């Protein structure tokens, strides 16, 4: 399909990889005894390996000639769960972190001892700001509009 | 024991002057002490002052000045440093006008003074091929 | 004198004599006075 | 317990607690839903 | 008693009078060496130094060279002798250039007195200054020293080769 | 020998002079500051370039500036 | 109002816990730049600059020692708890020669359960190379319940040491005169601590370890072995194994000590069953050590008109060559903690290296000689600790010279006379270092270039120009002839390394004569050269810590400073700290070469298997003799060859060793950023980063500053040491566990 890849559900090398891993795990399982915790752990390993391979097969995942899932990150929504949705999730979380950090910096920057409140965090104010970051996309595009997001010329510059 | 009676009671160190302070220049520091205090040489180890005139020879002006700075801790202030060329060419160096350089004395003219701050220095490109 | 004797004639010549004379000249030059 | 709570509010203790909690919920997500290569949806 | 004292009653020299620097054994041993033996012209000092140095220099080249022989070989002896002679030539070249760039004097122990008496108001470093009063510290003295070193090195290397051959053959 | 320059931003606090290890700087009369004194560099032949002088300078970008230049047995700190 | 302690000196309060940097006069004002944070940890234990009173420094040091001992006890309790709960010690007891010791199991997360190896005995876990199983077996511990109780005792002891530290800083702090009783302290540490510890351990060995281990070697399973207390209550369970307890203590009090030859032997060699030292020999050794140390503890005058005064001993040891001699040394060592730390750390590291040597040379634990990973790990770890401690001793000698050295109090004594001719010492040590390096390494390079040029007869090899270590071979011959000639009451040599028979346990070689040839000559001279260069750096740091021809007032700049400036042609690293930094580098080099020599020589010419007919086959096959004489040989037949197991460990239970190999390479290369670069660049880059932060209004109030020059060097050396030591750690462990 895309880039010459093929779905992993029809990739023979993918099933060969699964079979080889399961065979190695079973051979390891053979050298232990009865329902002893080592055998239980190896059986859990086998079950998890089978579940992971089955989930990857039924996941709209494209496999190359090596039988490994390749990620299609050109931007198409068909393979949108590989990069685009995790990209949105990370952008949300990281914007949350950056927004709460910036808000805390600007909030304790207007107190008597701004530097003290950076090594000794005001946990009440920190908790107040941190749970308010869920609106960071909206807060950012409400502070940029008001001109409160960017400094203009009070920023320092070197000699040249 | 020693060449001169005014030398500090030092046992000699392999950190003193070398052939340079026999053909280029040597520095001598003189001072008078009330007590035979034990002090540390700028070159080696511990020497003993004389209860009176003390004279020490060194290879560098910095060594003599370090010794003098140590002497200030003994409430010794009258120390004076001279430069001796290969022959007996004595030149008083440290108390140049009899007053230490840290205290303002009349009769001194400013040397190396620019009537502007650092920002007034000329651009290097204008100080080229010329 | 064949052409195959030229390496044995030249390699010692260059690689030993030329260093010696070059060192002599360079040392004399850099140790000069005015 | 007025200065002890202030000590717990210091940067190292708070960072250690927050990173321990963060690693904890990450490890537990990866235990309950292991081998997640793509978004579950 | 104390066996270490300041050198020549000067506590400011970078030197000490230890039982090795200023011992009677050290005095006599260094005064019998060619470099300091009294009554020797610079040519004689150079000749003796070259003889001794070539004599002990042929040894390592002959014994451990690229053409060794557990038995006696004339080729090994010739190789060692040639290597020793060429090393002496290199050392003589070094001596010659060192003397060329170091001194500008033809008769020492006088010029110092002349400029300490009749004034030295010149470019200095030839009239004034002048380090050392030995005859080895002149342009003429060092030239003869190098000549003697070179000739004595050749002679001593040849003598040592002859001795090595005799020892390996008749013993 | 190195070059040492003094600039009129000098406040005459004497910290440069009492930090020089080779007695290069000295305090001279002046009328451009409250203290009535300015640093001078009349013995730059003894300047070693250690820059202790400008480590003790309290003015904003220094009032004593050391420009390293030609080297000498005095400026190289050679006891030999 | 006791005469030795002060009651309630410091109040137990949490107020100062909330004020970081309260100890320092400079850091107490609070942080203004990020340099304050780093200065906070760099001055935490520098008690000299926190108080101006020696008494307060001594009390802080005493409580810090208590905290350290509590930490050590907690670590030991953790080790015993892991042996009790997460180990296969019981399975290893029944099969010491076929079960690999494991005492750490790994949780099944992110696929890391592959690290649980097949150590044997129906167990999965990480193979243990600390030799705790062999030590516990030598202690007579035959059950995991005993390990649990030892762990509980360790926890109780750790709490006790914590309480002792708190008590002796806050409730009853000793006075300076108590700390300065060096005669009493030496008497107690020599008699009580050392001698009575040896005596108590000899008692434990005789009554618990001797019978239990004898029964274990006889084949008695640990379950039917009597409990250790039964060997004390019943004089018949121990009198069957050693038929001399039937006479009781009467032979001891009647001076008929020959009766106790049953369990106090002098045999030498190794136990043929376990491959370790005879535990009867060990018990006799500890008894003799106890008596010797107890006797040695009655030497110094403490509170009666009896004993020696160390001041009078030192002051009487003058000489024609040494002026006042040792006069003033007693005042130096009773008023400066740094001098005591220097001496103790140097001798402590040297002792650690000696311990490392004597460990593999004469394996003291049952079934530890045939556990090659344990032997290699123990040797390498102890040599590393020794090198670090020696560098620390040099560092604290330099610190004493900078800070606590008084010129007036040391007029014409040994310290003064050493400083007065430091030039001669350093110049001759420089010449010796150049001579040794030229010779050792250039002989290596000559061998390499002769081999590369196809001239095999021109090498410094055994089949070529040969450099036989005749002096060491003479000593080896003297030791193998000692039993019956110079040690007439010995039955066997002290170690089979000096010569004798091949000792094998379960077809695995325990010890064997270590032949010394031209390959050992070169590597021994390499060791001497590296040690000499490290000594040169450290001694130059100590002697030139106060002054020099460059900086005549270097003592006024302190022990730790980056430079004096770009003048004098450049005065970088003139400190004495910058000498402990370079000396750390050279100690790393020396110890790395030492452990490489040990690993290759043991694998190639000691360790291996013995065929039933007596044929010895080694791990590598004797390639040390002919291929350790060239640098290409070290690169190929040792590094490249034995690194195969590390690089091929992926997917196996040793994959963690490959991961740590790669990570240690990464950290070592990371160090070079700090070692090669300078601050101006990082400060000016932080300037632009700060510009961006200010543009986004997120510049921190604590101004970010690049690490100071000294801290940059410290970070560089710490990362370099960590990366190199970790790379060697992973390489050694993977190689010696795989084969
Ligand atoms: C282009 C560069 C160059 C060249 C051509 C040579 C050439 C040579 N090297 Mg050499 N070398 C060089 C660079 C070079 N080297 C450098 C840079 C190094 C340092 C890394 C070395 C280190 C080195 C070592 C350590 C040794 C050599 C040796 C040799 C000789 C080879 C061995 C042999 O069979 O001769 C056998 C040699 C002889 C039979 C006698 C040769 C003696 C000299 C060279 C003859 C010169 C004649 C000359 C014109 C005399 C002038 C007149 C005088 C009588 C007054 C050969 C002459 C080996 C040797 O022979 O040592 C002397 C040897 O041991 N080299
Ligand atoms: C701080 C983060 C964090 C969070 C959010 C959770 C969340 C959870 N843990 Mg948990 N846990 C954590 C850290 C954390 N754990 C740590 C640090 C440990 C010690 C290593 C444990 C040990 C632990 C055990 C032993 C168990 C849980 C269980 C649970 C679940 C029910 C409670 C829940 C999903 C329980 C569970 O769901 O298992 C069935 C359970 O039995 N946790
Ligand atoms: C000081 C040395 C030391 C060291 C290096 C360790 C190290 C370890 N212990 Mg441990 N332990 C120690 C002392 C030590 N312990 C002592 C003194 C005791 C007795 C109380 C124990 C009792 C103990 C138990 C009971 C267990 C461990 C476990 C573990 C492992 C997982 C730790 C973990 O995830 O906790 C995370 C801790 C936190 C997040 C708290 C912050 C780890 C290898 C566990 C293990 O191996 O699981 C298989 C386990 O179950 N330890
Ligand atoms: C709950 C008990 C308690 C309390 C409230 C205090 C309170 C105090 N102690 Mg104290 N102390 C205690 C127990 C306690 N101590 C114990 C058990 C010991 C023995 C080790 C000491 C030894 C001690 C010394 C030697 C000194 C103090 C000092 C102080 C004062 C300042 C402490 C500070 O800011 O550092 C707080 C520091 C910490 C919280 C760091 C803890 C460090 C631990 C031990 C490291 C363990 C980490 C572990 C090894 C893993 C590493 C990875 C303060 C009044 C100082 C003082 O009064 O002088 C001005 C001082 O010099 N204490
Ligand atoms: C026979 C008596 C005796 C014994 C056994 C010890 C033993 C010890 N002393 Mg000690 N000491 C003694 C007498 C004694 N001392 C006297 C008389 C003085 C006064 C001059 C000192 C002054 C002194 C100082 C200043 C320091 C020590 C330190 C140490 C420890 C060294 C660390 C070590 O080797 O770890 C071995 C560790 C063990 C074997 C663990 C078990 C040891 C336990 C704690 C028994 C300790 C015995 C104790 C003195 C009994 C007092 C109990 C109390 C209720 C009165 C060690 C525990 C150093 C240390 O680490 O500080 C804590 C230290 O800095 N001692
Ligand atoms: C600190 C070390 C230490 C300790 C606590 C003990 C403790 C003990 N030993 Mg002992 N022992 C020791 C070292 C030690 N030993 C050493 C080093 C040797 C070698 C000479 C012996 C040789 C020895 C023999 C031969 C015997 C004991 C016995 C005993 C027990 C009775 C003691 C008795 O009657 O003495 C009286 C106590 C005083 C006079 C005080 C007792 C449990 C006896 C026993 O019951 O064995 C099971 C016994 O027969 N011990
Ligand atoms: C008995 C051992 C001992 C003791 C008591 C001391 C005590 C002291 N040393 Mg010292 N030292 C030692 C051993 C010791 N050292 C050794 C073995 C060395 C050689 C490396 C040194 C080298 C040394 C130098 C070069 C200096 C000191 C200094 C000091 C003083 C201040 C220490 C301080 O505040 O650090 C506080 C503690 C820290 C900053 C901890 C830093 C963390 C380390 C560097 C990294 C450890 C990594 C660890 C192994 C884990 C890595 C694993 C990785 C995977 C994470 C103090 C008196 C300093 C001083 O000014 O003395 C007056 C100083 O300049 N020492
Ligand atoms: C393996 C060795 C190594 C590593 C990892 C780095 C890493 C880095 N160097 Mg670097 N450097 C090195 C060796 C190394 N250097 C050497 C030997 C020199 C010669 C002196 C330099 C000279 C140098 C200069 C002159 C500059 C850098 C810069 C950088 C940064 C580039 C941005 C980047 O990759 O961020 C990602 C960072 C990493 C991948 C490494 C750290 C991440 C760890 C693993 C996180 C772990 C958390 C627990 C980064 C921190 C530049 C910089 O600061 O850019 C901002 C820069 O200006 N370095
Ligand atoms: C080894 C030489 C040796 O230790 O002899 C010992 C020699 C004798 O010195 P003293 O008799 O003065 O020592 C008496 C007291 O100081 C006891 O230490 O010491 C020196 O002279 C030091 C010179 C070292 C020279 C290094 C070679
Ligand atoms: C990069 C660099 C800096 C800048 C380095 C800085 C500012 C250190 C920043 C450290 C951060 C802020 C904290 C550490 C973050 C790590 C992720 C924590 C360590 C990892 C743990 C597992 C220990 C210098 O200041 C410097 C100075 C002198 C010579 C070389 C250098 C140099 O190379
Ligand atoms: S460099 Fe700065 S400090 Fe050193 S002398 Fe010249 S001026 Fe005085
Ligand atoms: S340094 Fe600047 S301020 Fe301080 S004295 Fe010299 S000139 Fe005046
Ligand atoms: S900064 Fe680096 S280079 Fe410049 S002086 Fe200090 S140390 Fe020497």
């Amino acid at each position: 399909d895309i880039g010459g890849l093929n779905p992993c559900k029809d990739s023979e090398v993918f099933q060969k990889r699964l079979a080889k891993t399961v065979k190695k795990l079973e051979n390891r399982l053979k050298k232990y005894e009865e329902g002893t915790p080592p055998q239980i752990a190896i059986q859990q390993q086998i079950t998890q390996t089978k579940q992971r391979f089955t989930r990857y097969a039924d996941s709209n995942l494209l496999c190359g000639n090596d039988g490994l899932p390749h990620l299609i990150t050109d931007g198409r929504w068909s393979h949108g769960s590989e990069f685009l949705l995790p990209s949105i999730l990370f952008l949300y979380i990281s914007g949350w972190i950056g927004w709460v950090g910036r808000k805390y910096i600007r909030t304790v920057g207007q107190t008597s001892n701004p530097t003290e409140k950076e090594i000794i965090i005001d946990v009440p104010l920190a908790i107040s700001i941190m749970t308010s970051g869920f609106l960071w996309p909206f807060a950012a595009w409400q502070e940029f509009l008001s001109g409160d997001l960017i400094a203009s010329d009070e920023t320092i510059t070197t000699s040249p | 024991k020693l060449k001169q009676s005014d030398f500090p009671k030092f046992e000699g160190s392999t950190g003193g002057w070398l052939s340079a302070a026999k053909n280029e220049e040597k520095y001598v520091i003189i001072w008078t002490s009330k007590d035979a205090s034990l002090f540390e040489m700028p070159t080696g180890g511990t020497a003993k002052m004389n209860a009176g005139n003390n004279v020490a020879y060194f290879a560098r002006k910095e060594q003599c000045l370090a010794l003098g700075s140590q002497l200030r801790g003994f409430k010794i202030t009258n120390y004076k440093i001279f430069r001796i060329y290969p022959p007996l060419d004595i030149t008083l160096l440290h108390p140049f006008d009899g007053v230490f350089p840290e205290k303002v004395n009349q009769g001194r003219s400013p040397v190396g003074k620019r009537d502007a701050s650092i920002g007034g220095n000329p651009n290097p490109a204008s100080l080229k091929f010329q | 004198m064949s052409l195959d004797l030229l390496p044995s004639f030249f390699v010692p010549l260059v690689g030993l004599v030329l260093p010696l004379f070059s060192i002599i000249g360079l040392f004399l030059y850099i140790e000069k006075e005015n | 317990m007025k200065d002890f709570l202030k000590y717990l509010s210091t940067a190292p203790v708070l960072l250690t607690a927050w990173l321990t909690f963060t690693a904890g919920f990450v490890i537990e997500i990866n235990r309950f839903y292991p081998d997640a290569l793509t978004f579950p949806f | 008693v104390s066996f270490i004292k300041p050198y020549r009653q000067d506590p400011f020299v970078g030197h000490l009078a230890t039982p090795i620097t200023t011992s009677a054994f050290t005095r006599a041993y260094l005064k019998v060496l060619p470099a300091y033996r009294p009554g020797l012209t610079p040519l004689s000092r150079g000749a003796e130094i070259g003889f001794t140095h070539g004599y002990f220099l042929i040894g390592p080249f002959y014994t451990y060279g690229p053409l060794r022989s557990v038995e006696f070989s004339l080729t090994s002896l010739a190789a060692g002798l040639l290597a020793a002679i060429t090393l002496l030539l290199i050392l003589t070249v070094g001596l010659s250039i060192y003397g060329q760039v170091t001194y500008d004097v033809y008769d020492n122990a006088l010029i110092v007195k002349l400029v300490r008496q009749m004034v030295g108001s010149e470019r200095t470093q030839d009239l004034p200054q002048i380090k050392g009063t030995s005859e080895l510290d002149t342009v003429l003295g060092w030239q003869k020293f190098s000549e003697g070193f070179f000739s004595g090195g050749l002679i001593g290397s040849i003598v040592a080769a002859v001795g090595i051959a005799l020892y390996s053959t008749y013993l | 020998s190195h070059t040492v320059k003094i600039y009129d931003t000098c406040i005459g606090c004497t910290q440069c002079v009492r930090a020089c290890p080779t007695d290069v700087l000295e305090m001279v009369p002046w009328d451009g500051c409250k203290a009535g004194q300015i640093a001078s560099a009349p013995r730059t032949e003894d300047c070693v370039g250690c820059k202790r002088c400008e480590t003790a300078c309290p003015t904003d970008f220094l009032s004593v500036r050391v420009y390293l230049g030609g080297e000498t047995t005095r400026s190289l700190g050679l006891a030999y | 109002k006791s005469t030795i302690v002060d009651f309630n000196p410091v109040e137990t309060s949490f107020e100062k816990w909330a004020k970081p940097g309260q100890f320092s006069r400079t850091l107490a004002k609070g942080p203004k730049t990020t340099t304050w944070i780093w200065n906070l940890h760099a001055d935490a234990h520098d008690f000299d600059i926190q108080t101006n009173s020696l008494q307060e420094v001594s009390r802080k040091i005493f409580s810090a020692h208590f905290g350290q001992l509590a930490v050590i006890f907690l670590w030991l309790s953790g080790m015993h708890f892991h042996g009790a709960y997460f180990s296969n010690y019981s399975a290893w007891l029944t099969n010491p020669t076929s079960t690999k010791p494991s005492a750490q199991i790994v949780w099944p997360i992110v696929g890391q359960e592959v690290l649980n190896a097949d150590v044997g005995g129906n167990f999965q876990g990480i193979q243990i190379t600390s030799g705790f199983f062999q030590l516990w077996r030598a202690e007579g511990i035959t059950s995991e319940v005993e390990l649990y109780w030892t762990a509980v005792g360790g926890l109780v002891a750790s709490f006790l040491m914590l309480f002792a530290g708190w008590f002796h800083y806050h409730k009853a702090a000793p006075k300076l005169e108590w700390f300065q009783n060096v005669e009493s302290m030496l008497n107690h540490h020599l008699a009580g601590l050392l001698g009575l510890g040896s005596l108590s351990w000899a008692g434990h060995q005789i009554h618990i370890a001797l019978p239990i281990n004898k029964l274990l070697d006889l084949g008695v399973s640990p379950e039917e072995i009597p409990l250790p207390y039964e060997f004390i209550l019943n004089r018949d369970l121990i009198a069957q194994l050693y038929p001399s307890f039937n006479k009781g203590l009467t032979p001891f009090f009647t001076l008929n000590w020959g009766e106790y030859s049953d369990f106090l032997t002098f045999k030498g060699g190794l136990n043929p069953v376990t491959g370790g030292l005879w535990l009867t020999d060990t018990a006799h050794h500890h008894l003799a050590i106890a008596v010797l140390f107890i006797v040695a503890g009655h030497m110094y005058k403490t509170n009666w008109f009896l004993g020696h005064s160390i001041k009078t001993i030192l002051e009487a040891h003058k000489g024609p060559f040494t002026g006042e001699g040792h006069k003033g040394l007693y005042e130096v060592l009773t008023t400066s903690w740094h001098a005591q730390l220097a001496i103790n750390l140097a001798l402590f590291g040297s002792l650690s290296i000696i311990v490392a040597h004597h460990m593999y040379a004469m394996p003291p634990y049952p079934y530890i000689a045939i556990d090659y990973p344990t032997q290699l790990s123990l040797f390498t770890h102890h040599v590393w600790i020794g090198g670090f401690c020696i560098v620390g001793g040099a560092a604290h000698g330099a610190i004493f010279f900078v800070r606590d050295y008084n010129a007036a109090n040391n007029y014409n004594n040994l310290i003064d006379r050493v400083i007065r001719h430091r030039d001669a010492i350093i110049s001759h040590l420089n010449w010796v270092c150049i001579f040794l390096g030229c010779h050792s390494f250039g002989l290596y390079v000559h061998n390499d270039t002769m081999r590369a040029l196809g001239r095999s007869q021109d090498l410094f090899s055994d089949n070529a120009i040969a450099l036989k270590p005749i002096f060491a071979q003479f000593i080896q011959n003297l030791h193998t002839l000692a039993p019956g000639s110079t040690a007439p009451n010995a039955l066997t040599t002290v170690s089979y390394a000096f010569g004798g028979d091949v000792i094998s346990v379960g077809s695995k070689i325990a010890m064997m004569p270590i032949s010394l040839g031209t390959a050992d000559f070169l590597v021994h001279h390499i060791h001497a050269f590296t040690i000499h260069v490290t000594v040169l750096i450290l001694l130059k740091g100590v002697l030139y810590s106060r002054n020099s021809r460059l900086i005549p007032d270097k003592a006024n700049l302190g022990f730790r400073f980056p430079c004096d400036g770009p003048g004098r042609g450049g005065t970088c690293q003139v400190s004495a700290w910058d000498h402990v930094f370079l000396g750390l580098f050279w100690m790393y080099n020396s110890i790395s070469i030492v452990i490489f020599h040990f690993s290759w020589k043991m694998q190639s010419d000691v360790w291996g298997t013995v065929s039933p007919t007596g044929a010895v086959s080694h791990i590598t096959g004797g390639n040390f003799a002919q291929s350790s004489i060239t640098i290409n040989g070290w690169l190929r037949d040792f590094l490249w060859s034995q690194a195969a197991q590390v690089v091929q460990s992926y997917g196996s239970s040793l994959s963690a060793y490959g991961l740590i190999f790669l990570g240690a390479h990464f950290i070592w290369a990371f160090s070079l950023m700090f070692l090669f670069s300078g601050r101006g660049y990082w400060q000016e880059l932080i300037e632009s980063i700060v510009w961006a932060h200010n543009k986004l209004k997120v510049a921190p109030s604590i101004q970010p500053r690049a690490l100071s020059i000294t801290q940059g060097r410290a970070v560089g050396v710490a990362h370099y040491l960590l990366g190199g030591i970790g790379t060697t750690w992973a390489f050694f462990l993977a190689r010696i566990i795989s084969v």
